[PDB]
């Protein structure tokens, strides 16, 4: 679902990071393959190394999709098929992955914006990744 | 557990900090605001209506400092940390009947709190280490299931 | 989602159902209530007895329900948004206790439709009780 | 585990049946056909592209007789199954890097797969056994993560 209120809390939260998004991305990655090592079983043709200029890049990627996804909030679903597709179909990814990540995600957004991380928004923000997750593996259901 | 020498520091050195007091309710409230489903457990608290309901509430922090009590305990028992919170494992399990789950989200979310409070020194190898605890205390909480 | 196939493989296997339908929720409850403990926490008012006229009340409803469902496939989310609310918001389900459910729900088809319980349906069969519980807890997301 | 002994017959004697050459498949098989992901660990069998394909499978029936094996034993050794499955565990775990959920999937197929093959007989107490089993069994593999 998402209400009117997450839609906007999320947008904010977004919004007050700025190009540090994409860098934000990369620091959850690592966050993730450090924290949950099963996840690494995706990434072998990657340096999941502390600089990794691979781990960097996927991170602008990761980003730049969640905020495709923050634009078209009240329509990710005909958005992230691109990548439903992709995640489900192709990829094969484990769905509890997309719950790690997904958390990796938070905490880095914790970490860096102290002053809006109110539980409001962590609450309204989870829902969003969640809803992500949950259009990403629904090309699974 | 395990935890690398180098992962204790991060965790013994980090945790000494930590606002003892304001952090058990930042968890706990931000759980039954997160995961409202939590909140089935805590309607003998008061309004939790509003998250500004939540974490202003009293009963809250004060349960809160309790369950992180119940960590900074785990922590310096990580040899044992399956037998120490066997009290616990009865009470969350065979008494309150909570889901195994619901053990990972409070350590998820307590995380979280740390990963706020602490912010840029909450580098992702102390968490890779603090995930490790949040777990490895999400079992032993969990045994009394089997 | 839930394929144009995977509509026709529930379908199938809901009408080789019939009015066993309602006795399969009553079964399925009980493995549940037995199987996972844990979930017994939501019906204290409940006598979770063998025989219970409650249990097996339940079972002719949330047959029902599933059936509202395999009839409105195209679109569950509004018809169970009904129970969405009342599952999310009211009773506060714990997600994960729609997995358990879902579990036991096909381990009674299994044992009462043993000629179509093929893997293609078991699969397909999945997915939509899947995207049951997804609904009923999409008023979360 | 614990398995009340009235819990332990309902386990030991529909279990002394099943055909063991046939059912063991039956769980790997329908896994790799209703959970897909799994299938990126048996990219090395040959097409999976259709269930039908899947099924027919040799490469699969002969690792799900193996898989079913690995029961009978953690069956017949529930006062130990951590250790029993101690190789197991560290070649789906640090060396396969499986997620423990994944383990919950193929013991609640096969359940299903019981389920099926002794259909009626399948009574939720009995299952409410295995259902003991195949978490026991699902913890033990688990064991190398911690
Ligand atoms: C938070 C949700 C996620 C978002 C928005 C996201 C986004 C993306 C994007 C946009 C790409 C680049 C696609 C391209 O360049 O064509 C990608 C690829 C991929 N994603 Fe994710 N992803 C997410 C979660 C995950 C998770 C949980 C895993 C792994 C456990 C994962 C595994 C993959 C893999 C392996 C690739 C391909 C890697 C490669 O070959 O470069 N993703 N993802
Ligand atoms: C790492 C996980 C957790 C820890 C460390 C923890 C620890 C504790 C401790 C030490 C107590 C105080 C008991 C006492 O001394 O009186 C307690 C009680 C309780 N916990 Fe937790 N807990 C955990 C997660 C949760 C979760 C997820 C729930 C379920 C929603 C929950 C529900 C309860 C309840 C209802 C009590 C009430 C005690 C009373 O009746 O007075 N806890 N917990
Ligand atoms: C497979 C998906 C499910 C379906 C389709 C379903 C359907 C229903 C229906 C139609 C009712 C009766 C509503 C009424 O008479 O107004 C109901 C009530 C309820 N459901 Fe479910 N349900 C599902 C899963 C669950 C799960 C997983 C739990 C518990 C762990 C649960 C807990 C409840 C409770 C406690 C009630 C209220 C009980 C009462 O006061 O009578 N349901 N459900
Ligand atoms: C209760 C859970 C499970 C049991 C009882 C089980 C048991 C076993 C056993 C005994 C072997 C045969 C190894 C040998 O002797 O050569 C094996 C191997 C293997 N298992 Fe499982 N397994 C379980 C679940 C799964 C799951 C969920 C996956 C992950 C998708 C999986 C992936 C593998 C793989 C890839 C091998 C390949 C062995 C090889 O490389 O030749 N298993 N398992």
């Amino acid at each position: 679902v998402l209400s009117p209120a997450d839609k906007t809390n999320v947008k904010a939260a977004w919004g007050k990071v700025g190009a540090h998004a994409g860098e934000y991305g990369a620091e959850a990655l690592e966050r993730m393959f450090l924290s949950f090592p099963t996840t690494k079983t995706y990434f072998p043709h990657f340096d999941l190394s502390h600089g990794s200029a691979q781990v960097k890049g996927h991170g602008k990627k990761v980003a730049d999709a969640l905020t495709n996804a923050v634009a078209h909030v009240d329509d990710m679903p005909n958005a992230l098929s691109a990548l439903s597709d992709l995640h489900a179909h192709k990829l094969r990814v484990d769905p509890v992955n997309f719950k790690l990540l997904s958390h990796c995600l938070l905490v880095t957004l914790a970490a860096h914006l102290p002053a809006e991380f109110t539980p409001a928004v962590h609450a309204s923000l989870d829902k969003f990744l969640a809803s992500v997750s949950t259009v990403l593996t629904s090309k699974y259901r | 557990v395990h935890l690398t020498p180098e992962e204790k520091s991060a965790v013994t050195a980090l945790w000494g900090k930590v606002n003892v007091d304001e952090v058990g309710g930042e968890a706990l409230g931000r759980l039954l605001v997160v995961y409202p489903w939590t909140q089935r457990f805590f309607e003998s608290f008061g309004d939790l209506s509003t998250p500004d309901a939540v974490m202003g509430n009293p009963k809250v922090k004060a349960h809160g400092k309790k369950v992180l009590g119940a960590f900074s305990d785990g922590l310096a028992h990580l040899d044992n940390l399956k037998g120490t919170f066997a009290t616990l494992s009865e009470l969350h399990c065979d008494k309150l009947h909570v889901d195994p789950e619901n053990f990972r989200l409070l350590g998820n979310v307590l995380v979280c709190v740390l990963a706020h409070h602490f912010g840029k020194e909450f580098t992702p190898p102390v968490q890779a280490a603090y995930q490790k605890v949040v777990a490895g205390v999400a079992n032993a909480l969990a045994h009394k299931y089997h």
